[PDB]
């Protein structure tokens, strides 16, 4: 009955851990997710053999997703420095 | 809401954009050379076969 109440720069922290309260959390928070999903596809398709197998040695390779993880990984840190 | 969904496709668009520049920009080679010239009858023939 008695748990929790809804109650300044520390202020958006209660939209940010909320994020169905304002816009901004709540798109950050859905971007935030579909950039989870495109790093986990990207590592799948990564693994897939037309991607980074030498399926045709006489011609494909490409290293262009080792820029994928890393972008989304700095994405991430920056919510993770968030909550620092 | 889903003036929300258009803040994601905002968002979205923009980081697809800059990402699909980066790997745009990342592959400076993007360039292989092939196997060489083989042998045909013009070749025989040519002018650059006489010794």
């Amino acid at each position: 009955d008695a748990d929790t109440d809804t109650a300044a720069r520390q202020r958006v922290w209660r939209a940010f851990e909320n994020p169905h309260t304002s816009t901004m959390a709540l798109v950050f928070y859905y971007v935030t997710g579909f950039f989870i999903a495109v790093s986990v596809i990207a590592n799948v398709v990564e693994t897939v053999p037309c991607g980074s197998s030498p399926g045709h040695i006489k011609e494909r390779y490409a290293v262009a997703f080792f820029c994928l993880d890393t972008a989304c990984v700095m994405i991430f840190t920056v919510e993770y420095l968030l909550r620092l | 809401a889903k003036g929300i969904a258009i803040a994601l496709l905002v968002i979205l668009v923009i980081c697809s954009l800059i990402v699909t520049s980066v790997i745009l920009l990342t592959p400076a080679e993007d360039n292989s050379l092939s196997q060489k010239k083989k042998v045909t009858v013009e070749d025989l023939f040519s002018e650059d076969f006489k010794i």
